[PDB]
């Protein structure tokens, strides 16, 4: 994960940023699809 | 009567979570030592 401030609209910001690890969970289950919650 | 409690040992094909503790000894400095930091073995 990574967070960054932006003052832009309707476009992916131009820049470079790295995503640090957050938590490792070894559930050991198979996954094929996903969907967010909103 | 004689109450009986049985602990079951199960090892399925998946990453493990709970198991025996590992003792971490003292931390020495300024000496040649064979060390082991969370599984990383070296000298």
């Amino acid at each position: 994960s990574k967070h960054t401030p932006i003052n832009l609209v309707r476009d992916l910001p131009q820049g470079f940023s790295a995503l640090e690890p957050l938590v490792d969970l070894p559930i050991g289950i198979n996954i094929t699809r996903f969907q967010t919650l909103l | 009567p004689y109450r009986v409690v049985v602990l079951s040992f199960e090892l399925l094909h998946a990453p493990a979570t709970v198991c025996g503790p590992k003792k971490s000894t003292n931390l020495v400095k300024n000496k040649c030592v064979n060390f082991n930091f969370n599984g990383l073995t070296g000298t």
